[PDB]
């Protein structure tokens, strides 16, 4: 005997939904606390973070000309040296003197500081993002260098 | 009341019942973190394992393929008759060890592919 | 159950399920931008919008490509130069 | 090709026996034997 | 099922229920080639009781105690309120 | 060493009643709160306790859903009703005309309609 | 036709057609598993399945 009169498939399903919630808190409470928490919120957590930063935002391989240019990372944790090749992810509106101004951490930038992609030198007042797809379309690799001349 | 007397011994401080309610000795952050160091290194076994099941799977195009070459290398520099008369032996010794290696595979290949579920 | 020919799926799988609330997330996130684009282009817009590009910069004072405009500081007949 | 087999030696171990008119395990709901006493 | 004449016969069928058990054994079981038995640091009942022997003897005379009874109705779990008692006593 | 042992004694059990104290106060605050009721517990009961009971069964990886399909190995007499026996006659040889025509469609599907690609013209 | 020549198409042309004699066999043959079980033991599959 399917189905039941005055009964609705919609409130069916709701029953069904009902159901599979109940039962998933009931066995996520009979579980062990060392596994469940890390499994079920911080691998997720930080696998939709990385997923969505990737498939969402753009981000450009960052490179310096000379190791005098670095900048200094003696203070902050977690990265005390600066290594070429840097996947730095960025938003639409970033221009160069913002990007200048992340890499060398809001202090004073050296003089003459430019940037450039496949030997094209972008102006400090452009937006990046633009001036990648004008010059290097995909091909972000973007190098920092000294512009003395 | 049944229960009463033991219940009466059950009166907490309050910095009793904020420390249950932190979840100092049954949270165990640091179990935790064995636990994910623990689970991260072991994907180490799949590696081994797609390893080990290519390695089974290409062994009969090895000796197929490559040994292959080799005699047909010989093949293609030989040209008289007592050499080619000792050749054909090696050529039938190389189908029977392209036999031998098909066999293996095969056992190795039950082996991982078979489920008790 | 599972077995070591099966690391392929296993890995796979371990892999990319936990991603897929990811990829709708994504696909949702997309299609509400563009929702959001075309509410804005029925609206109205000074310059026009190209809808499947990335970055839609211009203005009365800036170029499609982030630059500024050139020729635009005086006033025309024919109203905007675009 | 199992189940082939299956049947063939199912044809040679059942259809000349006398004895398996059906499975064994289902010999309780047969009739009763008349002659038995 | 097996290509056999007759999978209904006895020998086939004491072969899966052996199979069976091996198969949930080799799974479930705690040995030295454990798939199951694997990141433990909170043990179920079983388990738990057959590897601290002292516990199942205390919490086991406390509940014929406490509650009058058989051990055939002995909990999977006992509660808190017993378990602190235990501690206290 | 025995002072000093038996000291340390004390101190574990002092432990070990700080940790009682904060076990009963995390239980009797967040858990028992936060107990299921019972109504979505888990639908089944372990091979171990069923064996125990003497309710376990093994067998049936399969399984017959209707009862004219269970009954037919003791019926003995009609396993299969007179349509069902018109029926299964139908089937008494694969169809290589079906597996022909339906294999010839679906191969001129995927090849011109789902693998479909470009080529140069001079 | 500097965009339309990557437009001309042509399908594929094969054909999927074998016939199966299975009279002509009496044994079974091995079969591969491609994925592993996920309706049995759901729960503890991230945990098992780097064993065997
Ligand atoms: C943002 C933070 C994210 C973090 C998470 C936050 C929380 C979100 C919710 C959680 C989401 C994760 C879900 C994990 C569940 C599975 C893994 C697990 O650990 O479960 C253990 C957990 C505990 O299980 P247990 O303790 O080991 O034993 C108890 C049994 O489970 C008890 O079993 P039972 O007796 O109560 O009932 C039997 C049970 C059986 O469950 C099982 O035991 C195993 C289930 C198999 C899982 C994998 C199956 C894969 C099959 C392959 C599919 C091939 C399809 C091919 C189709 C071809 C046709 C063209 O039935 C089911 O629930 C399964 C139904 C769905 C199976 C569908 C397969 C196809 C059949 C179609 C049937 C018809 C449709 C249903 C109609 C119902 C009426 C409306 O399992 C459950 O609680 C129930 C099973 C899970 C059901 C699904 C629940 C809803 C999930 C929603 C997912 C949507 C996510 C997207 C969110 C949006 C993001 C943008
Ligand atoms: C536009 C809308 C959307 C598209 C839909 C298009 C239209 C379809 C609508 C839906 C279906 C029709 C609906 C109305 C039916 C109304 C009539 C009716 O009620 O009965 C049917 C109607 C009459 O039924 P009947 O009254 O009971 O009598 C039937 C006859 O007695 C005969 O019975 P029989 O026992 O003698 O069976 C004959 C059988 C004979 O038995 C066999 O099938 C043996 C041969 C099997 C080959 C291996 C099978 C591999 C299957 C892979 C399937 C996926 C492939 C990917 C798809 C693209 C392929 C290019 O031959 C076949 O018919 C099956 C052909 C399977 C396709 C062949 C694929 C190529 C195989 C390549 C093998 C060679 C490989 C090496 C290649 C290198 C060559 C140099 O006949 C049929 O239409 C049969 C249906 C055929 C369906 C395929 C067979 C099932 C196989 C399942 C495969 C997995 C599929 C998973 C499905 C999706 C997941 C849920
Ligand atoms: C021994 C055996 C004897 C055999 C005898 C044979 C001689 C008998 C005569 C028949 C000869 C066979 C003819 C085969 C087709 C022509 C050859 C061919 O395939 O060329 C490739 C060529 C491929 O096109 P392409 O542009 O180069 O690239 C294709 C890519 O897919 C493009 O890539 P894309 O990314 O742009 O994707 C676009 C795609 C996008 O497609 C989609 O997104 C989804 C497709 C629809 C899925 C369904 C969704 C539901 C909505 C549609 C609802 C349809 C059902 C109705 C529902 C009503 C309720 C609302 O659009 C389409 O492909 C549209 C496909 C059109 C299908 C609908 C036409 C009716 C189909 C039924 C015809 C039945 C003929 C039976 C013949 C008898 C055989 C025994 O075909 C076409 O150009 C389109 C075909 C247009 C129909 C022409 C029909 C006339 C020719 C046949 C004469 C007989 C007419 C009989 C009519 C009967 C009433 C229906
Ligand atoms: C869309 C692509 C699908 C292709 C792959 C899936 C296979 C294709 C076949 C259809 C899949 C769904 C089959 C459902 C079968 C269940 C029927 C049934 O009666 O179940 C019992 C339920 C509960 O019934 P009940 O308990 O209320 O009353 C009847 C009680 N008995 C059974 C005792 C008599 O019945 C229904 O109400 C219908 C449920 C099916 C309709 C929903 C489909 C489920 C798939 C979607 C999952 C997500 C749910 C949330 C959707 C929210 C929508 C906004
Ligand atoms: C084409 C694709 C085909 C492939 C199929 C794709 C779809 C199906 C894929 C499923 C396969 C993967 C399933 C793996 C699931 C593992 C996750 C898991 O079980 O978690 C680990 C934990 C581990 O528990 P455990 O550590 O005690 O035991 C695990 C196993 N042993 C014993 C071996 C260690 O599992 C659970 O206990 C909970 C699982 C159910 C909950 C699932 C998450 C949702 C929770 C929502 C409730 C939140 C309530 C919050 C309340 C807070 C206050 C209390
Ligand atoms: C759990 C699953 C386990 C799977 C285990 C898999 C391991 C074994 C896989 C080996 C597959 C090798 C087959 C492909 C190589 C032959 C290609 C071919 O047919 O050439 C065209 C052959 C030879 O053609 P020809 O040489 O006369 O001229 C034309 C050749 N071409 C087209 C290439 C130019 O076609 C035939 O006419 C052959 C007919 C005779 C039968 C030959 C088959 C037997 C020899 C191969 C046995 C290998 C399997 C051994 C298994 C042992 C297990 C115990
Ligand atoms: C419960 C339903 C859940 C369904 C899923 C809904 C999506 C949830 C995640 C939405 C994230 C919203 O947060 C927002 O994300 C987008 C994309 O990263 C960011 O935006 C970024 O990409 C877009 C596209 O160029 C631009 O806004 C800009 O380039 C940049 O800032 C915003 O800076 C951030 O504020
Ligand atoms: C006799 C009638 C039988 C009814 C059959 C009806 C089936 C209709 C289903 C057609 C679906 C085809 O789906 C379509 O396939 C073609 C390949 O050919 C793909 O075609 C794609 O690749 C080709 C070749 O690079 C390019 O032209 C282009 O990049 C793109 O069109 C489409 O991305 C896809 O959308």
């Amino acid at each position: 005997p399917l189905g039941v009169k005055g009964r609705s498939v919609f409130a069916g399903m709701r029953s069904f939904i009902g159901q599979r919630l109940g039962r998933l808190y009931d066995s996520f409470y009979y579980s062990q606390s060392s596994t469940k928490y890390v499994m079920v919120f911080l691998f997720p957590a930080g696998i939709f973070y990385t997923r969505f930063r990737a498939d969402t935002k753009l981000g450009y391989h960052v490179f310096i000309n000379e190791e005098k240019l670095y900048p200094d990372y003696s203070q902050n944790y977690f990265d005390t040296k600066w290594t070429n090749g840097r996947k730095v992810y960025l938003d639409d509106e970033t221009t160069v003197e913002q990007l200048k101004a992340q890499i060398y951490g809001g202090k004073a930038a050296p003089e003459n500081v430019k940037v450039a992609c496949r030997g094209r030198v972008f102006e400090d007042a452009d937006n990046v993002a633009m001036a990648v797809r004008a010059f290097c379309k995909r091909d972000p690799r973007l190098l920092l260098f000294q512009d003395n001349l | 009341r049944p229960g009463q007397g033991s219940n009466a011994q059950f009166q907490t401080s309050l910095a009793d019942k904020t420390r249950g309610l932190l979840g100092v000795g049954f949270l165990r952050p640091t179990k935790m973190a064995s636990f994910a160091a623990t689970f991260l290194l072991n994907f180490r076994f799949y590696f081994m394992y797609m390893a080990r099941t290519t390695f089974q799977a290409v062994r009969p195009l090895l000796a197929f393929s490559v040994f292959g070459e080799v005699m047909k290398l010989v093949l293609a520099t030989m040209s008289s008759g007592l050499f080619s008369f000792l050749f054909s032996f090696v050529l039938a010794f190389e189908v029977f060890y392209f036999f031998l290696q098909c066999y293996i595979s095969y056992t190795f290949l039950t082996m991982f592919f078979t489920v008790l579920f | 159950s599972t077995s070591p020919g099966l690391a392929f799926a296993n890995l796979t799988l371990l892999l990319d399920v936990p991603q897929l609330p990811a990829i709708w997330a994504v696909n949702a996130w997309r299609e509400l931008n563009g929702l959001f684009t075309e509410m804005k282009t029925l609206a109205g817009t000074s310059d026009l919008l190209y809808p499947s590009n990335r970055y839609n910069p211009q203005n009365e004072k800036t170029n499609r490509m982030g630059r500024p405009r050139k020729y635009n500081h005086g006033e025309w007949m024919f109203g905007n130069s675009y | 090709g199992k189940i082939h087999g299956a049947v063939w030696r199912m044809k040679h171990l059942f259809a000349t026996n006398f004895k398996m008119v059906g499975h064994p395990r289902y010999a309780y709901a047969l009739p009763k034997n008349p002659l038995l006493q | 099922q097996p290509g056999v004449v007759d999978p209904e016969a006895p020998q086939e069928v004491e072969a899966f229920k052996q199979a069976w058990h091996s198969r949930m054994g080799k799974f479930n079981d705690r040995s030295d080639t454990p798939m199951l038995y694997a990141y433990m640091n909170e043990l179920p009942s079983w388990e738990y009781y057959d590897l601290h022997r002292s516990a199942f003897l205390e919490h086991m005379t406390y509940f014929l105690v406490r509650t009058g009874g058989d051990f055939r109705f002995f909990p999977e779990m006992p509660p808190w309120q017993w378990l602190a008692h235990m501690e206290n006593l | 060493i025995q002072h000093w042992n038996k000291s340390y004694e004390k101190q574990v059990y002092s432990e070990s009643v700080a940790l009682n104290r904060t076990f009963q106060a995390r239980n009797q605050l967040v858990l028992d709160r936060l107990k299921p009721s019972g109504a979505y517990r888990l639908p089944a009961v372990d091979y171990k306790r069923q064996l125990s009971r003497g309710t376990l069964v093994e067998g049936a990886d399969f399984y017959l859903p209707t009862a004219q399909e269970q009954q037919r190995l003791a019926r003995h007499f009609e396993p299969y009703s007179e349509q069902e026996q018109e029926e299964r006659r139908k089937f008494r040889f694969q169809s290589i005309s079906v597996y022909l025509a339906v294999a010839l469609g679906a191969s001129f599907v995927h090849d011109y309609f789902y693998q479909r690609r470009p080529v140069a013209w001079c | 036709l500097l965009g339309h020549t990557t437009s001309v198409t042509m399908g594929n042309s094969d054909i999927f057609f074998l016939p199966k004699p299975s009279n002509l066999l009496k044994i079974a043959l091995p079969a591969f598993v491609f994925m592993p079980n996920l309706t049995i033991f759901t729960r503890a599959f991230p945990f098992y399945a780097h064993t065997s």
